[PDB]
RNA sequence: CGCGGGGUGGAGCAGCCCGGUAGCUCGUCGGGCUCAUAACCCGAAGGUCGUCGGUUCAAAUCCGGCCCCCGCAACCA
RNA sequence: GGUUGCGGCCAUAUCUACCAGAAAGCACCGUUUCCCGUCCGAUCAACUGUAGUUAAGCUGGUAAGAGCCUGACCGAGUAGUGUAGUGGGUGACCAUACGCGAAACUCAGGUGCUGCAAUCU
RNA sequence: AAGACAUUGUCAGGUGGGGAGUUUGGCUGGGGCGGCACAUCUGUUAAACGAUAACGCAGAUGUCCUAAGGGGGGCUCAUGGAGAACAGAAAUCUCCAGUAGAACAAAAGGGUAAAAGCCCCCUUGAUUUUGAUUUUCAGUGUGAAUACAAACCAUGAAAGUGUGGCCUAUCGAUCCUUUAGUCCCUCGGAAUUUGAGGCUAGAGGUGCCAGAAAAGUUACCACAGGGAUAACUGGCUUGUGGCAGUCAAGCGUUCAUAGCGACAUUGCUUUUUGAUUCUUCGAUGUCGGCUCUUCCUAUCAUACCGAAGCAGAAUUCGGUAAG
RNA sequence: UGAUUUCUGCCCAGUGCUCUGAAUGUCAAAGUGAAGAAAUUCAACCAAGCGCGGGUAAACGGCGGGAGUAACUAUGACUC
RNA sequence: CGAAUUUGGGUAUAGGGGCGAAAGACUAAUCGAACCAUCUAGUAGCUGGUUCCUGCCGAAGUUUCCCUCAGGAUAGCAGAAGCUCGUAUCAGUUUUAUGAGGUAAAGCGAAUGAUUAGAGGUUCCGGGGUCGAAAUGACCUUGACCUAUUCUCAAACUUUAAAUAUGUAAGAAGUCCUUGUUACUUAAUUGAACGUGGACAUUUGAAUGAAGAGCUUUUAGUGGGCCAUUUUUGGUAAGCAGAACUGGCGAUGCGGGAUGAACCGAACGUAGAGUUAAGGUGCCGGAAUACACGCUCAUCAGACACCACAAAAGGUGUUAGUU
């Protein structure tokens, strides 16, 4: 799909409550941080003997994940996040269709 | 693998009609319904908004709703071994009048007249409705009209 | 070891044991599902009218 | 090689005709429906036998083509091709099914049983009810016999009962002879190459009259 | 130890929307060849398009007791 | 009664051919300065209603018109169908009893009615 | 001799079926192979409310789209006829006819003509909040969503329309991680910062789709059961195998049925093989042969006959007939 | 593998086994430097291994099609 | 049968271990992991059993989810305890009025798809023959194509369109004047909703019935079903497999079908009398070797549904029926 890095969308950040203009970005899953509770506790249930602890999974099915589009308010500068549907292929910068053009 | 959809085997319900297609009529439109009036579901296919289910196409209800361009109908639907109420936001142009609704409204109106008119002088009006009674004795007479004998016909092949 | 799939067989009896009476209906039905703007305004009218009745009948 | 008609006989299914869905029947074994003079008129041959069914039953093509034959070839060699008119008025339509089985050894190991049974095209019939005209012989009185004994013999390559029947019209019309004869010494009937065309006393005024000059100017 | 996708003739192929009213490669010492002669090559051409009966409106390309390539059994636990 | 504007029912209103239309009520136009829009004042926009036709959009009328509506003791109580039998029949199917009840065919009639407002020999 | 190196101890990486533990889906005309009827959608089975099965039939889904979403305006499409130099069956232009026979992302069914199709202009309502409601439903959840409410916007002159795609499919729990949001609450002796844990909404996924973390073999095998279920017989059926009729186009050197007999059609048979799963899995001893008795007739021979394309002699067809 | 006799043909692509390292490869603990107020990042022919290369079949093993071609025909010494 | 010989005794090797000229062999009748005791009364959705009587009520094999398919939860069916209330807000029923349907049927000179045959006019390309050296100067065909047309059809076609089923309503929570309130709505005391005052009795607004309406809690068993008559799918068919409505068997005896889970009657406390149902009346066997009219003679008669079988074809056997 295609998709504008600019859009105008409602922004509820106690200053804007109304339409404005948003810089969107693709959300980015962010590294999983050490000292996470699960993560310490999965650390400490993993340690010593017994092998592995909890389930891996491996039945992968799905071929695509759902994109995340991250707005930040120009105004405020708040961030709004809004997830579309699943979708192979995903583009922010914007070639515009053109209708009546040949090949 | 089997389909049970939303519109499943509605192919012919909500197939338009016969010479019928297009825009709709706006008495449609203009029809107004308030809380408390009971109306008859038959959905239109050209509109889309506002469609009620298969199940409900062809029920009758009453408005307990109104809002902008539809109409909250309540169906007493028959789930297992009871009926359970559902409510339904139906468009006016799937919506219309009970004809019965309006006839009662009429008969109970005839009856006021009725007994104010027994007010008035008492006829025995007798207000209820009664069946269809057994026809009572009658003379049939028979001059210009001598009774023709017939018989039964003898077969044949008419081919 | 195939098994029979589905039947509604016996269903409308069972039903009709102690089945298909009619739900109970009340006068003042739940006023829930109702616009609320409507909702808004019958609350302040029915203030207004319980506030004039008592005042007719003092 | 060809499962009996005995198997396939009567209207057990829904009519499954050569459709989008079934895409793949072979061809029926009578393609010709029409035998004899079917180039003369009603005014040559007045007389019409139908051979018709008492029963309701499918008839395959290829019955339907070997009672044809018979009848066709009886009449031929007895009174003579410009004699008579066959029609045939049933059509093959109703395809038939076969699941297929193998009758070799290991069958119960490597068959499948009645898993996926749903069969394949593998011949055609025609519908009939009671009643139902399955030939009609359009002929003269002179070869009225001829043309009973031919219908006999296609009766006897039929399956089933038929009865033959002494039509009241007028050869393939549907106009009893009397009306026929008095419409014809009128002008409401006139000849076309095969059938006739009937005048209406409704419709254009001056398209009767640039046809049908016979009924107003006579 | 069956039945079929096809037999044109000493070796093979039908515009399969069933009106086949006259197709392609072989022999041919004909043509030319520094081996009195060898490889090589425009062309006259035999089939009603497998011995026989019914579709037979003109039509032997559809059905049949001819062997085959193949698929799944010398049949019984 | 004609006509216009807004309509309701949406062919008894549509389609083909032809004939008629006083007076009122859209017209080719004079036009492109302005508003506006196109390759093209053809469509759309705009200003004059002035020299001018019933052209004919429109309306009405006519066709053993097509179609479309309305009926019928025409088809036909027929096809089908609910209920019943220790009914018939090898069966396929069929008849009967208590009820309901078609369509196609065949004839007959019709070919817009009407609401609000304005206007017209 | 060797020497701060070997060795020994602890931790870390690799190797390690030598060994240990465990697992190695379901439906299923027995299992296995195949397939997905496992989560869904269209039409039909489906028997004119709704519901309704099979490994029923014809198909389709896990995608695609900043436009193929939203609003307004203008135009009418597929085809066919006529006409215009190259130009012809098909290039562009112009009339006429054109109820849609076109197109609308896909599969099918609906739906749509001053539009829901094509083109042009603007645009992000594919936005926020949490309620109510329909569909499968237990009236639970997921998936879609019908109508509102409170806002903020888009579009249009305006009426209105818009809470994604004209509608019916196009999808995902706990735990964990991660991101956004008055930086709001807590870190429990008092605190400032870092860090961590919470509240409300998304995403990372479970296709066995209400969601286990998972390779085989056993002819050395074991246990609990099952005739809910296969391998015998028996039972229903007879496709198939076998046998027998009817009709007669033809074959029999002119001379249809002496003897055969195409096309078709009607049956019978449980000596074939299929189909089924009814009995038997706390056992009915399983192929063949040998032996022995009896029964059937659809008669090979023997008895007596009828018919021949019976001359005689062999033969062929048929009748009574299983002694 | 299985006396004697006569031989033990080709193939190291794959899976194994084995052998020194060219080093934009991968590279753990402990170590070394940045930053921070302190728990919270890179750099190291990084060690061995893996990967990249070389050997090895009396290691496990494997060891192919089609077509045209000769003076009856047939086959194909030959060729692609 | 002079040896890789046979053998006593003493020794060593001990259970995931030993030993094995290799058979998964042997290891105290135990070996594809000995024996002993304990953990241990191991677990078992799987078999088997589950002990007195009578009375009353009395099922389900179906919905959804589950590595779910021999099992559970859930809803449903059933019991018990009751609670608020006196001829009740009711009904597996009908009538009247008013909706919805696209199945049976029907239709294809109505749309789509399939399909037989002409005839008429064919000149916008196609084939050969005769006028035979000139194009739209002629005819027969394919038919770039209209009918008076014509024969058949459709589960995934349809204008039309039943029967049976199916949604509502038949009033007091109703019908008519005061608009009283409103922050909703209207140009507007205009509407919307709710309501105060007043009028309506033994026809308070169809029939029939009601065996007391209504309501709550809690829990058992069940979650293998099968069989008629109709509708109906796959299959040649099946005492086959799978659906719909209803009724049954399971769970149920009784009279009849000789015999039989389902068929026909009819359901059940203990007795008596009478009458019947279905079925029967020659004898078995209770009841007419009744009455009346016909038909049939079989050197395989026929004899009472489910049902325990028979067909096409043929016969001046015999009987009865247009010309």
């Amino acid at each position: 799909v295609n998709v504008p890095k600019t859009r105008k969308t409602y922004c509820k950040g106690k200053t804007c409550r109304k339409h404005t203009q948003h810089k969107v970005t693709q959300y980015k899953a962010g590294k999983a941080s050490l000292f996470a509770q699960g993560k310490r506790r999965y650390d400490r249930k993993q340690s010593g003997f017994g092998g592995q602890t909890k389930p891996v999974f491996h039945k992968k099915a799905k071929t695509t994940k759902k994109v995340v589009l991250r707005l930040e308010c120009v105004k405020c500068k708040t961030r709004a996040q809004l997830t579309l549907k699943r979708c192979k292929h995903f583009e922010l910068g914007g070639e515009k269709k053109q209708k009546g053009q040949a090949l | 693998g089997k389909s049970h959809g939303y519109r499943s085997r509605t192919r012919y319900m909500f197939q338009r009609d016969f010479r019928k297609h297009g825009a709709v009529h706006l008495s449609t439109y203009l029809k107004v319904y308030k809380v408390g009036d009971i109306v008859d579901i038959k959905a239109n296919g050209s509109i889309q908004k506002g469609m009620p289910h298969k199940f409900y196409q062809g029920k009758t209800g009453v408005v307990y709703n109104v809002t902008k361009s539809s109409v909250g109908v309540i169906i007493n639907k028959m789930v297992g071994n009871r009926y359970l109420e559902k409510r339904l936001n139906l468009r006016v142009e799937h919506i219309k009048h009970s004809k019965c609704r309006q006839e009662f409204l009429e008969r109970v109106k005839a009856n006021a007249a009725k007994r104010a008119e027994a007010k008035a002088q008492g006829v025995a009006v007798q207000l209820k409705r009664q069946p269809a009674q057994p026809r009572e004795s009658r003379i049939v007479s028979t001059e210009g009209n001598v009774p023709q004998t017939l018989a039964p016909v003898p077969y044949e092949t008419f081919i | 070891a195939k098994s029979k799939n589905h039947t509604a067989h016996n269903q409308t009896r069972k039903a009709h044991r102690n089945g298909i009476k009619k739900p109970k209906t009340y006068k003042y039905p739940s006023l829930k599902g109702v616009d609320p703007k409507f909702r808004r305004n019958h609350k302040h009218a029915l203030h207004g009218t319980a506030k004039a009745l008592a005042a007719a009948k003092k | 090689a060809r499962r009996p008609a005995r198997c396939y006989r009567y209207q057990k299914n829904k009519p499954y005709p050569k459709s989008r869905y079934n895409r793949a029947v072979p061809d029926s074994k009578i393609r010709i429906y029409d035998l004899g003079k079917k180039k003369a008129t009603v005014d040559e041959f007045p007389l019409c036998v139908h051979l018709v069914s008492n029963e309701l039953e499918q008839l395959s093509s290829e019955a339907l083509e070997a009672a044809r034959i018979c009848a066709n070839k009886y009449m031929t060699t007895v009174s003579g091709r410009d004699a008579f008119h066959l029609r045939v008025r049933v059509h093959p339509f109703h395809v038939l099914r076969i699941n297929k089985m193998l009758s070799c050894a290991g069958a119960d190991r490597l068959q499948q049983g009645m898993r996926g049974a749903w069969g394949k095209p593998h011949g055609l019939a025609a519908r009939v009810d009671i009643g139902q005209i399955i030939f009609s012989v359009r002929t003269k009185d002179s070869n009225k016999d001829v043309v009973v004994e031919g219908l006999r013999r296609a009766r006897y390559k039929f399956p089933g009962q038929q009865k033959i029947i002494l039509s009241k019209k007028w050869g393939f019309t549907n106009l009893d002879r009397p009306e026929y004869l008095k419409k014809r010494e009128a002008g409401e009937v006139k000849d076309d190459g095969a059938f006739v065309k009937f005048l209406s006393k409704k419709g254009s005024l001056e398209n009767n009259i640039r046809e049908f000059p016979e009924y107003f100017a006579a």
